[PDB]
Parts: C-alpha cells; structure tokens; sequence
RNA sequence: UGGAGAGUUUGAUCCUGGCUCAGGGUGAACGCUGGCGGCGUGCCUAAGACAUGCAAGUCGUGCGGGCCGCGGGGUUUUACUCCGUGGUCAGCGGCGGACGGGUGAGUAACGCGUGGGUGACCUACCCGGAAGAGGGGGACAACCCGGGGAAACUCGGGCUAAUCCCCCAUGUGGACCCGCCCCUUGGGGUGUGUCCAAAGGGCUUUGCCCGCUUCCGGAUGGGCCCGCGUCCCAUCAGCUAGUUGGUGGGGUAAUGGCCCACCAAGGCGACGACGGGUAGCCGGUCUGAGAGGAUGGCCGGCCACAGGGGCACUGAGACACGGGCCCCACUCCUACGGGAGGCAGCAGUUAGGAAUCUUCCGCAAUGGGCGCAAGCCUGACGGAGCGACGCCGCUUGGAGGAAGAAGCCCUUCGGGGUGUAAACUCCUGAACCCGGGACGAAACCCCCGACGAGGGGACUGACGGUACCGGGGUAAUAGCGCCGGCCAACUCCGUGCCAGCAGCCGCGGUAAUACGGAGGGCGCGAGCGUUACCCGGAUUCACUGGGCGUAAAGGGCGUGUAGGCGGCCUGGGGCGUCCCAUGUGA
C-alpha cells in the first residue's frame, strides 16, 4: 500500500509547497529505550490552503519534483503552533553551537 | 583480426541516416502547422497538421519513433494548434480534429 | 632485525627475509630473521630445533 | 599413517594392560608383569602428583591408544558425538566400536586391532557381501561381517576363529564361528563393555 | 524465452540435475523461477526422477519451452500423453 | 542444551589494573620434511604493461553473383549455358552480438538489504485470443570499368536481387485533439476528425509447414519512485545558484529541477548537514554460552567498471569488453610514403610480491545462439593438468619373539634404560604385471500413427581402457615440534652473564631438568612448526554484563536552553506495547 504518514507543517515559503515534520517512536535495537526520530518532507499543496501548525497527513505519491514526492491527505487538527515552537528553537539554537 | 559482425555497425549507419532524415522532416514539417495555426491560416495549417500526424504515426513502422512517443508528439501537437487557432483563427477543417 | 642462533653469514649488501616477533632484551627491535633464505644461511651443525635456524636434516651414519 | 613401533611400552605408560598384542599383551604381560612401570631412563623413579590436566591427558591417550587411532579421525568422532544430545560420553564409545577394524577384533577374526586393520585393508573382510577395505567404515544394526572366498581359507583365519570357541561375544554381537559370519545387533551402552577409561575425564579434556 | 532445462548439481563425475523454469538468459545453475523435480542420469536411486505435472503443464499453458533433452524426460515422464 | 580458566606488581595479604598463554578460524605464506587417492581451492600485490592462440556466430526453407564441382541442356572451337544438386567463399538481407565470461577500481549513495508504490512505463524471441496479408515504384553491394598505396586499402564510373527500401489501397484494430459517461493522478468506454499497417521462401504441393502484418490479453525480464536499515573523524559546524518551490516548455517507455526559460527565496544541518578518510552491498562466513564481535574470498542475487575520460549511433533492450567517433597516455608495423592496438575473457609472458596454476581435451554430456532440420560455433560448460593450500580417506605391515643381543645412554659399577623394539620365523601382502571394462547416452533425427499421442528403430564419450571386476603379485616414505613454570615429558656432558633461549615470568657467574649435543620421554603424523590476521578467553566499552572518597574517573560553583524523566482517580483515542490470522523472508 501507498505509505501514509502524520506530521505537522513548519514551512510554506514555497509557491505551492509546504514542509512537514514527522516523528516516529521505536525501541533502540541495542538499548531498547523508546526513542523518537524526525524527517522533514516536502508536501505538495496545489491549492495552498494549509498553513503552519497544521497537524496533517501525507501519502506516498508519484514524483512531483526532485525532493518532492509527497502529496497532502487531510487535516488532523490545525492551530498547533506549539509544536512549531520547539522545532523553531532547535534551528534557532544551532547558531550557538558554531565552532566559532 | 576481427569479426564480420562489424556489419551491424556498417548497417546501423543506414538505419541512422535513414530515420535521421525521416526525423529532420517531422521537425521542420511540424513547424509549418505551428507557424500557420499561430497566424490564422487554419485551412492550410490543418492539412500540414494531418500530414505531421502522418509522418509521426507513419514513423511507428520501424525503430525510429515508437511507444507513446508519436502519442506524446501529437498530444502536444494537435493540442497546441487548437489553442493557437482558438485566438481568432476560427476553425476551418477538422480534418484531424474531433472537435 | 634479530639474527637467531650461533653464527651467521650476513654482510652489508645481504638479502634477507623478515619474520616478526620481538626480542625484549633488545629494546627497539621487533622483528626476527628467517634462516636459510636468500643470503641468510641456516646455522651449521644444528641438530635440535631445525625448523627454525633453517638447517636441513644431516646424514646419520654414512 | 597410523602408529607403528613399540606398543608394550604404551601398555605400561598408562600403567594398565590394554591387550594391543595378540598373545603377549595377553600372555604373562604387555611386557609389564615383568616391568609394570613407565618406559624411559626414568622408570624406577617415584612420580609427581599428576595435575588435573595430565590426568585427563593420560586418561585420553589411554582410550585413543586402545583403538589405535590417529588424533585426526579420533577427535572428529568426539565432536560428532558431542554434537548429538543425550550423554555424548556414552554415545562416543558407540561410534568407536562401530568401526570395521573394531568389529573384526571383537568377532575374533583377529586377535589385535592392528591385525584387524591389515585384514580389512588387504580386502579379506566382507560386509553384507561387499569388499570393504576401509577400517574407517562405520557399521549399523544387522550388518553382516564375514570373510571373502579368496580368503575363507588361509591358515591364519581358521586359527583365529577356532580360538573363538571357548570364548563369548559381546551382548551386542553374534558370531557364526563355523560359518565365518557375524552380526552387529545394537549399539553397546557404557554398561555393555567395562574399561579402565573414565569417559567423563575425556569429555573434560576436550573442553580445554 | 522462458525455458525448462537441466541444472548440474551434486559433484564432479556425479550429476544430479535439477529440472526448473527460468529465463534463457540466466546461467544454467542460476536463480530459477520455480523448481519442478530432478533426475539422475546414473540411475543410482529409486527416485532418479520426479515431476509435478499439475505445475509443469501450467508453464506450458503460459508458453514455456523445454530443451531437446529436457523433452525426452518430460515426454518419457508421462506429461505429453494428450489422452481422451 | 549452553558458560573452566592460568602466568606476571609484595617479604607475604586482599584489591584494582595492564601485559601474556592454552582455543577455534584463513584464498595464506615461510622453515624442516614429504608416499597415495578423492573432493574442494589457488594474483589478496600493479583495475601496472602484454607477444601468440582461442573465447559468437548462424540460416541456400530471404537474393544475386564466385569458382568449384557435379549427373548432365543443346551445338558456327577447348566446351557451351542449360539444369538440379550442391559445395560453397564473399556480398545483400534476417537473428544473436545488451545473454554467457572476468574484475572490485569507483561508489557512504535509493548502490544494497527488507517491505511497498507506478491512475507515471517499456519488454524482442515464447503462449493465447480477433483480424489481415490488394496492387504499384525504387536504391546499394556483388559484378564490369577507373585512380591512389608498401600496407591498411581507398575513392571513383555504371548495372542488378529480393523477407532490403518507397508509395497507394485496406482497415478487424491501434494512435491523438475535444465533448460525454464511469472510474477517478493520463484507468476503461463512448461519439465525432484526422493518421497508421504487411513478406515472401520451401515442399512427401494443391494442401500443410517455415514466416509477414495490427490489436487485446499471458508470461518473463526491466526502468523510475517511496518507508525503514547501511562504517570512521565535530581535531570536519555550518552547506547550497538549478541551489529549494513555482509556471510553461524541451526530454524519455514515462514521473522528476532531468534539461531550459521566467516567477518567488527558498531548500539542508548537533536526530550531525557540508567536508576528509575507508569500503562494492546482501545470502552468507568465522568466532562466541549468549548477545555480540569480525568478515564479504570460492558458490548465488544486486551494483559498477571493460586502458583514462567524453559522446552518441543501432536497437525491443547498450551509451555496448572481444561495436563506432574524439582527446590523452602507452605501445607495435612500416618499402616510414603511413597505419595499428586495448586479457578486469581462457591459458601464457612480464613487473610488483612472503605468495597463488596448463600457452591441456572435448563439444560426449548440460546450457546458449542461429536453423525446417541435419547441422554449426560455444576457453559457458564437461573434464583432464600443476600446487600437502584445505578437508577426507590410505599406506610404509601383522603374529610370534629374550630375563630381554649388539650399540648408545646413564650408574652408588651391584645395576637401570632404549626394549618386543630389532633380529629372527611364519602370515597377508598396497603398489606393479595380464585380461576384462564401464554408469555417465538419451533424445534431436527415422519408420508406423497426421510430423499429435503412442510404439518401434538408429546415432553419438571428451574424461580414457579411466573408475571398478578377476588373478597374478613384492614387507614396501617418516617426518616436526616440545620436555624450567603456565604445560605432557629428565638425565649426562659441554659451556661459564661467553656462545645463546625467550609468549609472559625469566634462564647462562665451573655442578644449568631453561644455552649447545647426546640418551631418554611427552605431543602429533604426511605432515609438524613459525609468522600474520579475525573471535574467544577480555566481564578489558560491561545492552545481556563494570566503574568514579583513597586504585583511572563528580564538571570549581550556580542559573538555564534543547533533551531525557515524572505524582492520585475517571473517560475518548489504541501511537508504543500484546495476541491471532495472512503474505514475504528463493
Ligand atoms: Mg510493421
Ligand atoms: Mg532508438
Ligand atoms: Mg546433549
Ligand atoms: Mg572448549
Ligand atoms: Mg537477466
Ligand atoms: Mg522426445
Ligand atoms: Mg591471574
Ligand atoms: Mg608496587
Ligand atoms: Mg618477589
Ligand atoms: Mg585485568
Ligand atoms: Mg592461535
Ligand atoms: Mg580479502
Ligand atoms: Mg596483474
Ligand atoms: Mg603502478
Ligand atoms: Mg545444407
Ligand atoms: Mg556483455
Ligand atoms: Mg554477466
Ligand atoms: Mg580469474
Ligand atoms: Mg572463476
Ligand atoms: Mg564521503
Ligand atoms: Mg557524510
Ligand atoms: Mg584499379
Ligand atoms: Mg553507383
Ligand atoms: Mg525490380
Ligand atoms: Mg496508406
Ligand atoms: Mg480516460
Ligand atoms: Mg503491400
Ligand atoms: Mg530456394
Ligand atoms: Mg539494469
Ligand atoms: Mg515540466
Ligand atoms: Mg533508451
Ligand atoms: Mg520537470
Ligand atoms: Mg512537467
Ligand atoms: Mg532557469
Ligand atoms: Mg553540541
Ligand atoms: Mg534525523
Ligand atoms: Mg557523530
Ligand atoms: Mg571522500
Ligand atoms: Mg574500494
Ligand atoms: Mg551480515
Ligand atoms: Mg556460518
Ligand atoms: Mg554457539
Ligand atoms: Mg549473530
Ligand atoms: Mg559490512
Ligand atoms: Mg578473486
Ligand atoms: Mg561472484
Ligand atoms: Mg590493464
Ligand atoms: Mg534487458
Ligand atoms: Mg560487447
Ligand atoms: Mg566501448
Ligand atoms: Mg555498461
Ligand atoms: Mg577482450
Ligand atoms: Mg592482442
Ligand atoms: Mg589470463
Ligand atoms: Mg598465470
Ligand atoms: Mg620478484
Ligand atoms: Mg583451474
Ligand atoms: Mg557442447
Ligand atoms: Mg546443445
Ligand atoms: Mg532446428
Ligand atoms: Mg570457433
Ligand atoms: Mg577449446
Ligand atoms: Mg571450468
Ligand atoms: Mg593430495
Ligand atoms: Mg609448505
Ligand atoms: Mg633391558
Ligand atoms: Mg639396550
Ligand atoms: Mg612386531
Ligand atoms: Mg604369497
Ligand atoms: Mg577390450
Ligand atoms: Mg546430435
Ligand atoms: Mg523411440
Ligand atoms: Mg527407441
Ligand atoms: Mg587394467
Ligand atoms: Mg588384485
Ligand atoms: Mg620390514
Ligand atoms: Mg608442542
Ligand atoms: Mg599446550
Ligand atoms: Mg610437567
Ligand atoms: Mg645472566
Ligand atoms: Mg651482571
Ligand atoms: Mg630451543
Ligand atoms: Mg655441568
Ligand atoms: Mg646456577
Ligand atoms: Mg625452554
Ligand atoms: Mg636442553
Ligand atoms: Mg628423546
Ligand atoms: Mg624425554
Ligand atoms: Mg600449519
Ligand atoms: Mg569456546
Ligand atoms: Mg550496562
Ligand atoms: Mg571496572
Ligand atoms: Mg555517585
Ligand atoms: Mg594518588
Ligand atoms: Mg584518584
Ligand atoms: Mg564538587
Ligand atoms: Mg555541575
Ligand atoms: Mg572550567
Ligand atoms: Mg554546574
Ligand atoms: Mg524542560
Ligand atoms: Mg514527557
Ligand atoms: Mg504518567
Ligand atoms: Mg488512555
Ligand atoms: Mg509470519
Ligand atoms: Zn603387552
């Protein structure tokens, strides 16, 4: 079946495109502690309707463009800019780790 | 100090020079319709476009063009001409177009 | 490189083969020399452990 | 190949009769009723408390030297035996006895194991009616071991079979003395044959 | 085209061909599509041949292709007798 | 159903802790030694350079010529074209040359592994279903003539064949534009317009067969995309301009920023981006109680490369090892007047190296291509050849034989040991000699039945007269390591911190079981040792399974970011987690 994922939107600065940030919990293969992950996808949004904070879903699709092989499915609960907070801080703090 | 299958190449040239010449035609000829359908002449153009359609679909009897190729050509061809003539022009001969 | 046994025939431009394995008493030397190879002749009159010392089996009686 | 040379010396290196000779290793001594002490210049000298290792080494050599079989072929068995389940130790001697040259010694066709090899080797032995010149051959239930026609004579066979009258065969064997045929009935448990060898010590020696 | 042929096994001076369906452009001892029996050109076994006729003719209904030597067995195996 | 420990820090103790050994493994190598067979396996280094040969051709059931034959058309001088059969050699056309073989360089990446997507696609030969195969033209080799060359050869002028090329017709059907219908990412269908096909050759011919043509399915083989997994250095911390998204085109079997325009300014990174280093990945393999650790060599799947790079052609499929063009380097021929070549194919040569083979036989078998079929090619493959490289099997013999010779050892000079060992007496008797001798082969093909089914008949063996069978038939290679402790095996002499051993602890200073020889013993055996490397022991990176007061180890102290963790009751959700079922895990 076509892969289906649930993630949130953090970008829409692309004409017709949004960036969705996904997560996945799974045990460590050697230490078994339930850990989280992350992967930013480039979601295809022709009728640019979805915005930031939109906890939405996506489906495996034919190649739209290089780097862009995911269409948007449905909304799951918009108005959640709180998750977009801890994500924004992370990249925010990456200017404090500079080896300079 | 070789093999006689060097033919294949010695032949493959003809096939090359054959469907190369066949193709240079389609290009310059697919132009005629484009230029015309761009400038009103629906009648004279929609006879070059039928022809074009020929050379294209005709080509599919060999190893020149094949598969969805001739289909992709027209698909973009007899769709581009209809859009051009759509601006003024006014149809004259559907001879190739199920309008 | 260490030269094992009693008496050798190695001059300046002698060819040779390395073995590997240190001496200890001799700091800064972690390689032995294989006997009876190239320009390294085995120990002459060797009767015991001939596998090393590259000495071949001698003749018994006649 | 196999071992060759002084054997009565082994008879007394382990400090036990093992009847590797025919009459002699079975007559008044394996050269031991004379000298029941270890070979070599240091024979009549007291021994040092043998270490737990040397004990298992000795108790092993003993067993292997009994069947007179190389350390090659030997350990191969223990591993095959050890591979199995149950007890292995018991299973071990099972695979030892199943040898062709062994069956022959038991079935009195020969007096010594080393004599039994020469037989099998030269082709003067049979199995279900086949020329089996391979002492390594492993035997199973119901296998018939007889002599070949070209050999069903020889002034040496009649003697061996004849001596076998006035003697019995293992609870896992059966000999048709008058016919030159025998049978391997079953695999002889540890009980079916007693020996100066504590297997369990041989098991330990292999788990270095 | 897809063929049905012999694939050497066993050892040297001791054949044990596997009869199987695979592409003709594969190595004779390569990855096959489906195994359907074997054969011992030495006759040193009661089971010196075996075929799954139900599964064999199927590839024939889809358009297989046996060797000139694989035929022999296939025909001499009772898979060609049209019957009625 | 699976787990052993030992040596070394002190005068001694306990602990910590490192070094060391016993174990198994290897595409190995080196020393000493070396008899047989079988089955494996053998350039790990210079993906350095290669003489010679071989490794892909085939069809006269597509065409015309070549001479040669060949039975032989028929007549104005060495035969004639007439025939057919051929035999064919080249030329034209068809199919394969994209499979099969080698290599591991490159690649840290959708390359691979595992699970899915394509309503975004191709697929020759093969199978099944429907429809067709109507006519009309033409070209280039061959061939004759001409030029240049040493060659490669080359150009030039003029004829000719077809399953070669062209045009028209026919359309069962297919293709595309628009509307419409259903579905719904370009899937199916509908209507209308326009476009699209063909090939004949052989006959026990007048009927079959071998093919041609378009379509819808089958099958097989793919391409593309996606989720998860995939090493070392943060002493590499910031990276990016086609860069990220868009629009519209070009492009392909088709998605895609793949490519190109323009629009916007995005895209990536401590969940480690970018960068350097190493590496082909998996099935597996080695070790380990396990979890793990190490590994990817033979065999199998995938990828990549074919002297270094670039490129496109042909084609169903290649950007193609034994095909082409260009640049580079290297090398070879030459009458130098100019051209040729690509072993990481099979063998072999050369260099490099501690080191890795026959310039063998055969298409008999199996597989592959071509063909109606005989039949043809096949360094794929089947075998043989060389190397104790490995595992396995086998031999150098067996019984008897002394209170136990000689010799050599010790010795308290009484004696002890080598030692049933030998000798010696009988017994068998591997090798060798003679005869016999294969399984591996059956089909294709041929006759009968219709070439279907069936039955019957016939052909062919490289290995090789080899395995094996009979009988004759000779007592017939034994070497290597160790014997201070770990660790199995002790004495004499020589030596005197010298010569020397040595994995660790340590041995040698005139009494050395530790050096060197001898006697003797322990351990293995066509092997025994050594070196190197991987796992083990090491629980010594500790997930299973450890520590930080003094043994190595708590940040100098706070505040706080991200992050990890979180109290009692109840409900929705059921992500984690758990059961069952099913597919996949060849
Ligand atoms: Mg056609
Ligand atoms: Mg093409
Ligand atoms: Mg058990
Ligand atoms: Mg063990
Ligand atoms: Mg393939
Ligand atoms: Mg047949
Ligand atoms: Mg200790
Ligand atoms: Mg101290
Ligand atoms: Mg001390
Ligand atoms: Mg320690
Ligand atoms: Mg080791
Ligand atoms: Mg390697
Ligand atoms: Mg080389
Ligand atoms: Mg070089
Ligand atoms: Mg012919
Ligand atoms: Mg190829
Ligand atoms: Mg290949
Ligand atoms: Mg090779
Ligand atoms: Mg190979
Ligand atoms: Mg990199
Ligand atoms: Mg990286
Ligand atoms: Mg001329
Ligand atoms: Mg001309
Ligand atoms: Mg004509
Ligand atoms: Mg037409
Ligand atoms: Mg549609
Ligand atoms: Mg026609
Ligand atoms: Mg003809
Ligand atoms: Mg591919
Ligand atoms: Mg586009
Ligand atoms: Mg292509
Ligand atoms: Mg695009
Ligand atoms: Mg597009
Ligand atoms: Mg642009
Ligand atoms: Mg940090
Ligand atoms: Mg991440
Ligand atoms: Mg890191
Ligand atoms: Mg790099
Ligand atoms: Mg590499
Ligand atoms: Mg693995
Ligand atoms: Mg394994
Ligand atoms: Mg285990
Ligand atoms: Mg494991
Ligand atoms: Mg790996
Ligand atoms: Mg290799
Ligand atoms: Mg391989
Ligand atoms: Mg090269
Ligand atoms: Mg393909
Ligand atoms: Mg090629
Ligand atoms: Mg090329
Ligand atoms: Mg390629
Ligand atoms: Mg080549
Ligand atoms: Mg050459
Ligand atoms: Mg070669
Ligand atoms: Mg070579
Ligand atoms: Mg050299
Ligand atoms: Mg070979
Ligand atoms: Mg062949
Ligand atoms: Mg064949
Ligand atoms: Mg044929
Ligand atoms: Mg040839
Ligand atoms: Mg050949
Ligand atoms: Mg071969
Ligand atoms: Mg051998
Ligand atoms: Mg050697
Ligand atoms: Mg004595
Ligand atoms: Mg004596
Ligand atoms: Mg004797
Ligand atoms: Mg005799
Ligand atoms: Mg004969
Ligand atoms: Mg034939
Ligand atoms: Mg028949
Ligand atoms: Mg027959
Ligand atoms: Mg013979
Ligand atoms: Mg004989
Ligand atoms: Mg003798
Ligand atoms: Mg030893
Ligand atoms: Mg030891
Ligand atoms: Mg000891
Ligand atoms: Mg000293
Ligand atoms: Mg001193
Ligand atoms: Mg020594
Ligand atoms: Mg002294
Ligand atoms: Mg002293
Ligand atoms: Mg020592
Ligand atoms: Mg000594
Ligand atoms: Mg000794
Ligand atoms: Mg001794
Ligand atoms: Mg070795
Ligand atoms: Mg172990
Ligand atoms: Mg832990
Ligand atoms: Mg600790
Ligand atoms: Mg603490
Ligand atoms: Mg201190
Ligand atoms: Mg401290
Ligand atoms: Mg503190
Ligand atoms: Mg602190
Ligand atoms: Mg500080
Ligand atoms: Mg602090
Ligand atoms: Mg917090
Ligand atoms: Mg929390
Ligand atoms: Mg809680
Ligand atoms: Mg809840
Ligand atoms: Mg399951
Ligand atoms: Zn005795």
């Amino acid at each position: 079946p076509k892969k289906v994922l649930t993630g949130v939107v953090v970008s829409d600065k692309m004409q017709k495109t949004v960036t969705v940030l996904v997560e996945r919990q799974f045990p460590h293969p050697l230490y078994g502690k339930v850990i989280k992950r992350s992967k930013k996808y480039l979601a295809h949004d022709p009728e640019e309707k979805y915005k930031l904070g939109d906890v939405v879903e996506i489906i495996e699709s034919r190649p739209i463009s290089k780097r862009k092989r995911f269409r948007v499915l449905r909304l799951v609960e918009s108005g959640r800019m709180d998750l977009v907070e801890k994500y924004l801080i992370r990249r925010q703090n990456y200017e404090s780790l500079s080896k300079r | 100090r070789n093999l006689s299958a060097l033919k294949r190449h010695r032949q493959s040239l003809k096939r090359r020079l054959r469907n190369k010449a066949k193709k240079s035609a389609i290009k310059t000829l697919s132009k005629k319709a484009i230029q015309l359908a761009q400038e009103g002449k629906a009648e004279e153009a929609l006879k070059i476009m039928r022809k074009a359609e020929s050379l294209i679909d005709k080509a599919a009897k060999g190893s020149t063009l094949h598969k969805n190729a001739a289909a992709r050509r027209k698909s973009r061809l007899m769709r581009k001409v209809r859009q051009l003539l759509e601006a003024a022009g006014a149809p004259l001969i559907g001879g190739g177009l199920s309008a | 490189a260490y030269i094992p046994g009693e008496g050798h025939n190695l001059q300046e431009h002698s060819v040779v083969l390395i073995r590997g394995g240190r001496v200890k008493d001799l700091p800064g030397v972690r390689y032995h020399i294989v006997r009876g190879v190239y320009d390294a002749a085995g120990v002459k009159d060797r009767k015991k452990s001939r596998s090393k010392y590259g000495t071949k089996k001698p003749k018994e009686a006649a | 190949g196999r071992y060759i040379g002084p054997v009565c010396r082994l008879c007394r290196r382990e400090g036990v009769k093992l009847y590797l000779k025919g009459e002699r290793c079975y007559s008044p001594k394996c050269a031991m009723e004379r000298r029941p002490y270890p070979p070599g210049q240091h024979g009549q000298k007291r021994a040092r408390r043998p270490s737990d290792y040397a004990v298992r080494l000795r108790e092993k050599q003993k067993l292997r030297r009994i069947y007179g079989i190389s350390e090659r072929q030997f350990r191969n068995l223990f591993e095959e035996a050890s591979k199995k389940k149950g007890v292995t130790g018991s299973v071990f001697l099972g695979l030892l006895e199943s040898r062709l040259d062994n069956v022959v010694y038991r079935l009195g066709f020969a007096v010594s194991r080393r004599q039994a090899r020469q037989l099998v080797r030269h082709g003067h032995i049979t199995v279900n009616g086949r020329r089996v010149d391979l002492p390594s051959y492993r035997v199973r239930p119901g296998d018939e071991i007889a002599v070949a026609e070209k050999s069903r004579n020889l002034e040496l066979i009649r003697q061996n079979l004849e001596a076998m009258k006035g003697r019995k065969v293992g609870p896992w064997l059966s000999l048709d003395v008058e016919g030159m045929k025998g049978k391997f009935l079953r695999l002889p448990d540890r009980e079916d044959l007693a020996l100066p060898v504590n297997e369990q010590l041989v098991i330990e020696f292999y788990s270095r | 085209m897809v063929k049905i042929r012999l694939a050497r096994f066993g050892s040297k001076h001791n054949p044990h061909y596997r009869i199987v369906v695979t592409d003709a452009r594969r190595k004779r001892d390569g990855k096959y599509i489906e195994k359907i029996g074997y054969y011992d050109p030495r006759k040193t076994t009661p089971d010196w041949l075996k075929v799954d006729v139900e599964r064999a003719r199927y590839w024939l209904s889809v358009g297989a292709q046996p060797t000139d030597t694989a035929r022999r067995l296939l025909r001499q195996a009772g898979v060609f007798r049209q019957e009625a």
